[PDB]
């Protein structure tokens, strides 16, 4: 049992003219809970219009993003466990031109979201071991 | 929540998907009414469209109705790469499984442990997923591209045994050269002065040394009559004396010529063209019978001999030995009588006037005998393509001879001034025709300029008999003399007025010259030349030195040219184009990692299981 | 294809166990044998691999050999030190493409 | 007072034969007729550009179908290539028949011709239909004469770059009649679109390309399409057709796609402009790749009431819909566009471009129409209502109405009856009940106090198939008898592939047999002269699809759903020896961004044959030479002679 919390502002004034749809990706092995996200949507003030979550993906409906860091969150359940340790993503999308994205990587609550690359001026390598 | 010690399929077991052509069975093959050829399907999962065309020798073309090859794998592994990557940036694969069996199958999937890619844990770490019955579970794989040129990445999914099902699929993330594109387009023009330039070679700051320089060359071209009827009327059948056959014949043979220039014979009937040519052979006929013993073209036998009609029928019957099988020997001999009557000082005599001056045109006047020295000359000139290539030498050079002595004469009467409209125009177009000196040419155009009229637009010089006709040597002259410049399109369009009118051309003098004048016009206009604009670049690269070319002829035109510095050009032609060079190169880009106007951030929070941790 | 096996008896223990495979490219092809106890599910008991890398159950690993040969297209689970709870219906296991997966009647052992 | 009578198509195509008719009239029966006819340039002091062939024609048997051979090198000998005004050549015929006997002011009869270089039917074939820079594009060309067998002349394949520059040119002499060759798309290429195009080398503008696209893009995985319920939608006052559309996600391979479509609606003007809706957004789960989205009557108007568009604004306007499905748990997304969706104030859209113009007084004018369903395949069952309004100069124009169903195949052939001395026609046709598709033609009756008029009759009045024999009624129409036969001929694809005689009788049937030389369509003109003038009206007949005769038939071993890697056994079936150019395509780039272009079929190969056509519009003429314009022919007897075509199309 984990808790999420998924974000969403925009600087606006121009370029989206419109709503998002949030493709947040669970964590490997989750499975967002049913009951706490649909809780979500029966709210006088709502903040995602519609939802539809399959295993580790979730897919949230924001009706309105405002510029300000009004935001949701919900609870996943762990079915199995998580072989390997690595960031997840979470994609934003725009609802009249799904081309303007926000991909934003988010790792586990311990740990980083970049995977840990010394990197110098020209040439960069990375330290994933033990 | 639980693992798997090892209770998996082997990974080498399972094939591996690599071959994922687009497009595979291009083949171009022979059959005997049939064939079966076995083909061995690609490891990619879609609906092939398998088409086909039977070009036979006897039946023809013969298109197939397509084939809809289905091939499809009840579990297997989509992995879609990006578009582009970019070294040592974050890359998140997202390699989804798919399982359309009636069962539930728990699997292990882990990114093959390949150079150049820094895996999660650092090598090939599993990470156990159950697949519900007719479900998708994505797996995520966030790695780093570190590599120089391209990584091949196999993602393997080996199930459990409960169910042993797996697949694994292989691909080549290609990853770009650090730095943004940059392009730099380089517009030029072309010319036939300012002939060279030199492109400069480049030399910016943030150009990355090691990387691509692709250079590409983009070569533009950028390029920009008198009525049928009535002069298909002027054909008539020649008939009288020696001299009114002339007055039909003459206009005849105008207006047969000027539709044969003009390509206007397709407007009127075929049957028209040869009632024209036989007319001009019974004319060419009705009028040699009344030649004497030298050629002399007298209007009656008994009368004497008139220089005027014979130099005019030399020049018609010379113009017809082209579409007539004559005799080139009569006119050799009429030349010959012609050089004859020559006087002193380059004149010629005429001693018996034609019997009617209205066909003389505007030659009856104070001045005669500078306007006959020049038609003669006309004429005589004309006489030169019949002779013949061999024998008869000595007959060329006396006219040669007779000729420039009349081009002399009248270079001083017409340097003398005072002369008629109708004297300067003549003689104007005898210089020119006959290549008389440049200085006694270039007074003769100018005095002709001086006498000229201008009343309006399309107006020069209804009319006079000796108007038209003055205009037409004028427009014969000015076309011969440094081509059209905005004076024999003015110029000629008035005689095309003036022809359109009903009955117009009055006399045959100004006929016969006015249609000779408008079809010589209307050739030089409706006339285009090569327009070629062929450019050569040459440039001393690392490689050495490497030339090319692009000849523009006809379009536009572009080039791989392999020239890394500065570059030649060389432009030719009289043809005026664009010629723009583009250099692509990476240059030292950065910018933000982050969203800039829409924005998302996401936290968990609570503990998470591992199996394996540092 | 036609997957073929016997040797299956009742004995005190070690059983030659063979199968057989009817042809079909039975090299380069993963091969093993599942048992299936009464009441409980069928499960992996030794499976050799096509390279050859061979895997056991955890449950009873180490004690009994499995052995392929392309000679004759068959395989062997030769048992030893047989225990009492090992009396199961087992099946010769065949598995071509990656995705297709044979199994055959099924010889039942009996334990003493 | 004899005739000799000169036809041939009026373009002359260099290096292809060209097919000419002699023909003599009245003549007193004990005399031959002997004469050559060659192609001359009058430009040129009459130089012959082609070899005279002779005809010979008799008066038991006049009409006499003869070929002429036009050769490029007879061509730029006589000065062909010179000309500046335009291309023109003359067609003559020499006989001295002409001049002795009939006392004519010389012995030449000759039609202006135009002529081209365009020849043969090049097709090319591109590896795919849309490519990606950095990849390698394979093309084949193939090269086919006139006769649609295979060729064997030089070529020359030139590739055109998105601006229109030529980055490739390649002469190419083949003898197998097939040319394949590959290039590599520069890896820096923006997205657009590239052309290949390919001519024989003699010719001049006898060019044929091919468009492949160049853009980025990763191949798809599934496949999304917006399938509307009706492509129409009824904007009549009052009623307003409720919108509703389904939308269908399917994985290229077949199984049916699970996830969300999120879909946005919008308005678009004639050139594409948009106007999107706000609030409207209406977003589903697909349930087995299925979401049926429709738009209530009450809410689409509010949005219009919001926007200020206003029903009556709605005249042309086109309703967007665009999906933004994205399957989960998969992650990606692909959209799908419906701009083909417009706002209509009929169902039915009538087209009477098979009605011929030039009604003839005496015989049933035939009205023929074409019921198709807006943006739909036609439609069957369709009562269609037409008033005709013949114009009678002495008395009050009469109004006929008569009523027909659609046949089953979209078309109508009512014929309506026309009495003499007509001076005009109006007649308004309309099909739909309700909400009438109306259309309406006015036909202007030919001048009086001519000669009688040509009916051609057709009784079928249905587009015969190949093997067929259509069977035709002509009719001389107030006109005396003197005639005693009726001369027609067949027209295919520019050329007369069929020339003939046939006596005058009480019911006069001819029968055409319909082989594959006449085909996607061919004209029939056929004439007589009453005494002195010609009469004559000619037909236009279209052709079924007439497969092709090589008959290839792919085939596989049935549906065994292959597995990669399987070996599949493609069966050729041909009925003679054959070069089969196989090529298998992905669909998933179908599905990519694209225009969606057909590819080569027999819908492009009969529009190929069918290109050379010279004859415009259904056929009728007001006059003898009208009609033989018309039909694509050049035409003189002498003192009555077709002029020269003004341009290579009508
Ligand atoms: C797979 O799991 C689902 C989860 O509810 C279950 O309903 C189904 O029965 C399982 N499959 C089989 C074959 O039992
Ligand atoms: C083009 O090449 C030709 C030779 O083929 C030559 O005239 C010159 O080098 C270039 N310019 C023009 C106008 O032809
Ligand atoms: C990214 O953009 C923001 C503006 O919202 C700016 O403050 C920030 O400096 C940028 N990041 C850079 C320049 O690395
Ligand atoms: C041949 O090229 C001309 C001009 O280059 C063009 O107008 C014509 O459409 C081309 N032919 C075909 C069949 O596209």
């Amino acid at each position: 049992r984990v808790h999420y919390t998924v974000c969403i502002w925009r600087n606006g004034k121009v370029g989206l003219s419109g709503m998002a749809i949030a493709d947040v990706t669970l964590l490997s092995g989750f499975h967002a809970l049913r009951a706490d996200l649909e809780k979500l949507t029966s709210l006088s003030d709502r903040y995602v219009s519609h939802f539809e979550t399959e295993g580790p993906h979730v897919l949230l409906y924001f009706d309105s993003v405002p510029t300000s860091r009004e935001c949701v969150g919900f609870e996943a359940v762990q079915e199995v466990p998580v072989g390997l340790v690595q960031p997840a993503s979470a994609t934003l999308y725009d609802y009249y031109n799904p081309e303007r994205r926000c991909s934003v990587f988010y790792g586990a609550p311990s740990k980083s979201r970049l995977l840990a690359t010394l990197c110098s001026a020209e040439v960069c390598q990375c330290a994933e071991g033990k | 929540e639980i693992l798997q010690e090892e209770d998996l399929i082997d990974e080498d077991d399972i094939p591996v998907r690599s071959f994922f052509p687009e497009n595979w069975l291009w083949r171009v093959e022979t059959v005997d009414r049939f064939q079966i050829l076995t083909l061995w399907l690609p490891d990619s999962l879609t609906t092939w469209e398998i088409h086909g065309l039977s070009l036979s020798k006897t039946k023809g073309l013969c298109v197939a109705t397509p084939v809809q090859l289905r091939v499809f794998r009840e579990f297997h592994l989509h992995l879609r790469l990006p578009m582009s990557v970019r070294r040592f940036e974050q890359l998140e694969l997202r390699p989804v499984l798919y399982n359309y069996l009636d069962k539930n199958l728990t699997v292990s999937v882990h990114v093959s442990p390949v150079e150049g890619l820094c895996l999660a844990g650092g090598g090939g770490l599993a990470q156990q997923v159950l697949v519900p019955a007719g479900s998708a579970r994505p797996v995520a794989f966030s790695v780093v591209p570190t590599a120089a040129a391209a990584v091949s990445l196999k993602v393997v999914a080996r199930g459990s045994f409960e169910f042993p099902v797996g697949d694994a699929v292989s691909k080549v993330l290609q990853i770009e050269k650090e730095g943004a594109i940059h392009r730099e387009e380089l517009v030029y023009e072309l010319n036939p002065r300012g002939r060279t330039l030199e492109i400069p070679g480049n030399s910016d700051p943030n150009m990355i040394p090691d990387g691509d320089f692709n250079s590409y060359v983009r070569v533009t071209a950028s390029d920009p009559a008198l009525s049928p009827g009535g002069v298909a009327s002027l054909l008539r059948l020649p008939r009288g004396c020696g001299e009114q056959t002339m007055i039909y014949l003459a206009p005849t043979l105008a207006a047969s010529r000027y539709l044969d220039k003009t390509e206007q014979w397709s407007t009127l009937p075929p049957e028209t063209k040869d009632h024209a040519v036989d007319l001009i052979q019974k004319g060419y006929m009705r009028i040699q019978q009344f030649r004497k013993a030298d050629g002399s073209y007298a209007a009656w036998l008994s009368r004497d001999s008139s220089t005027w009609l014979t130099a005019f029928v030399l020049k018609v019957l010379s113009l017809a030995q082209e579409q007539v099988g004559g005799s080139p020997e009569k006119l050799q001999e009429t030349s010959n009588w012609l050089l004859s009557q020559q006087q002193a000082d380059g004149s010629f005599q005429d001693p018996c006037p034609v019997l009617d001056r209205s066909m003389q045109g505007g030659l009856v006047g104070n001045d005669e005998t500078v306007a006959l020295t020049a038609f003669v000359t006309i004429a005589l000139h004309h006489g030169l393509a019949v002779f013949q290539d061999e024998g008869a030498e000595p007959l060329k050079q006396r006219v040669e001879a007779s000729i420039s002595k009349a081009n002399s004469f009248l270079g001083e009467k017409a340097s003398a001034g005072l002369l008629g409209a109708h004297a300067a125009a003549i003689t104007a177009y005898a210089l020119s025709l006959t290549k008389a000196p440049v200085d006694l040419l270039g007074v003769a155009h100018n005095n002709l300029m001086a006498m000229a009229q201008e009343t309006g637009d399309n107006l020069y010089w209804q009319a006079p008999a000796l108007w038209i006709e003055t205009t037409a040597y004028a427009l014969l002259h000015l076309l011969l003399h440094e081509g059209k410049a905005e004076m024999a399109d003015q110029a000629s369009a008035w005689l095309t007025r003036q022809g359109s009118f009903q009955g117009g051309f009055r006399s045959t003098q100004d006929t016969v010259i006015a249609l000779d004048a408008l079809s010589a016009y209307w050739i030089a206009s409706h006339t285009t030349e090569e327009r070629g604009l062929n450019v050569t670049l040459s440039s001393t690269g690392r490689n050495g030195f490497k030339s090319h070319a692009l000849q523009l002829n006809n379009l536009e035109e572009e080039l791989q040219f392999s020239l890394g510095s500065k570059i030649n050009v060389k432009v030719g032609g009289n043809s005026k184009g664009t010629l723009k060079v583009l250099r692509t190169y990476n240059v030292l880009d950065m910018k933000n990692t982050t969203c800039q106007d829409l924005q998302i951030e996401v936290t968990v929070k609570g503990h998470v299981e591992y199996t394996m941790e540092a | 294809v036609q997957l073929v096996e016997s040797g299956g008896g009742l004995v005190q223990g070690s059983l030659r166990l063979s199968c057989a495979a009817s042809g079909s490219d039975f090299s380069a092809n993963a091969v093993g044998w599942y048992r299936q106890a009464p009441g409980k599910q069928r499960v992996v008991v030794a499976s050799i691999s096509s390279t050859g890398n061979t895997k056991y159950s955890n449950s009873v690993k180490g004690r009994f050999t499995i052995s392929r040969d392309n000679a004759k297209n068959t395989v062997y689970l030769q048992m030893n030190s047989l225990k009492p709870e090992d009396t199961a219906v087992y099946y010769c296991w065949l598995f071509r493409f990656g995705i297709e997966n044979y199994w055959g009647q099924g010889t039942q052992v009996t334990v003493s | 007072k004899p005739r000799l009578l000169l036809f041939s198509p009026s373009v002359v195509h260099l290096g292809v034969p060209l097919s000419v008719g002699v023909q003599l009239q009245d003549v007193p029966r004990g005399q031959v007729v002997k004469g050559s006819v060659f192609l001359r340039n009058p430009s040129r002091n009459n130089v012959p550009c082609s070899p005279k062939v002779d005809f010979t024609l008799s008066s038991e048997r006049d009409f006499a179908l003869l070929s002429l051979q036009v050769p490029l090198k007879d061509a730029k000998s006589c000065g062909l290539h010179q000309l500046l005004r335009g291309p023109e050549v003359q067609l003559v015929a020499h006989s001295p028949w002409l001049k002795d006997s009939l006392s004519r002011t010389t012995n030449i009869q000759g039609i202006n011709l135009l002529f081209s270089s365009r020849r043969g039917h090049l097709f090319l074939q591109t590896d795919q239909p849309i490519y990606n820079p950095g990849q390698r594009v394979r093309y084949r060309v193939f090269a086919l004469d006139q006769k649609m067998r295979p060729s064997t002349d030089t070529i020359t394949v030139m590739v055109e770059n998105s601006h229109g520059l030529r980055v490739r040119k390649k002469e190419v002499y083949m003898p197998s009649s097939i040319f394949q060759d590959d290039f590599v798309i520069p890896d820096i290429s923006e997205p657009g679109t590239w052309k290949i195009s390919a001519r024989f080398s003699d010719g001049l503008e006898s060019n044929s390309s091919t468009q492949f696209e160049v853009k980025k893009y990763v191949l798809p995985n599934f496949e999304v399409k917006i399938t509307p319920g009706k492509p129409y939608i009824l904007t009549v006052p009052g009623h307003l057709d409720e919108m509703q559309l389904d939308i269908q996600a399917r994985y290229i391979y077949g199984k049916p796609v699970q996830g969300v479509a999120y879909v946005r609606f919008g308005l678009l003007d004639e050139d594409g402009k948009k106007t999107f809706f706000r609030g409207l957004e209406s977003q589903t789960k697909l349930v087995n790749g299925q979401s049926h989205i429709s738009l209530s009557k009450a809410e689409f108007q509010d949005a219009l009431e919001k926007l200020n568009m206003g029903i009556t604004d709605l005249q042309g306007l086109r309703l967007y819909v665009a999906a933004a499905i994205i399957e989960s748990p998969g992650g990606e997304m692909e959209e799908a566009e419906l701009t083909s969706w417009y706002f209509v104030s009929s169902p039915f859209s009538l087209d009477l471009s098979k009605t011929k113009r030039h009604l003839v007084p005496g015989a049933p004018f035939l009205l023929q129409a074409l019921v198709r369903e807006m943006s739909g395949s036609p439609a069957s069952g369709i009562p269609v209502k037409v008033s005709a309004t013949v114009s009678s100069p002495g008395s009050v124009p009469e109004v006929q109405d008569i009523q027909q169903n659609t046949d089953g195949s979209g078309q109508v052939s009512i014929p309506i009856i026309i009495p003499q001395t007509i001076s005009e026609l109006q007649l308004s046709v309309s099909a739909g009940s309700p909400h009438p598709a109306i259309a309406r033609l006015t036909v202007a009756a030919p001048p009086s106090g001519g000669p009688g008029f040509l009916s051609i009759e057709r009784p079928d009045s249905r587009p015969p198939r190949v093997g067929d024999t259509l069977n035709l009624n002509l009719r001389a129409v107030g006109s005396g008898a003197t005639f005693s036969h009726y001369y027609y001929m067949i027209l295919s694809r520019g050329q007369i592939v069929f020339m003939n005689r046939e006596p005058k009788r009480t019911l006069t049937s001819v029968s055409v047999f319909v082989d594959h030389h006449l085909a996607p369509s061919f004209y029939f003109v056929a004439f007589y002269y009453h005494g002195d003038h010609p009469v004559a009206n000619s037909l236009r007949v279209d052709v079924q699809a007439g497969a092709c005769e090589g008959k290839l038939e792919l085939s596989v071993d049935g549906a065994k759903q292959y597995r990669n890697g399987e070996s599949v056994k493609l069966h050729l079936e041909t009925d003679s020896l054959a070069l089969v150019a196989l090529g298998a395509l992905d669909t998933a780039l179908y599905a990519a961004g694209s225009k969606s272009h057909k590819p080569l079929n027999m819908g492009k190969v009969f529009e190929a044959m069918n290109s050379y056509d010279l004859g415009c519009g259904p056929g009728g003429g007001d006059s003898a030479l009208q009609v033989f314009q018309a039909a694509g022919l050049a035409f003189s007897d002498g003192d009555q002679w077709t002029l020269s075509r003004k341009r290579l199309s009508c």
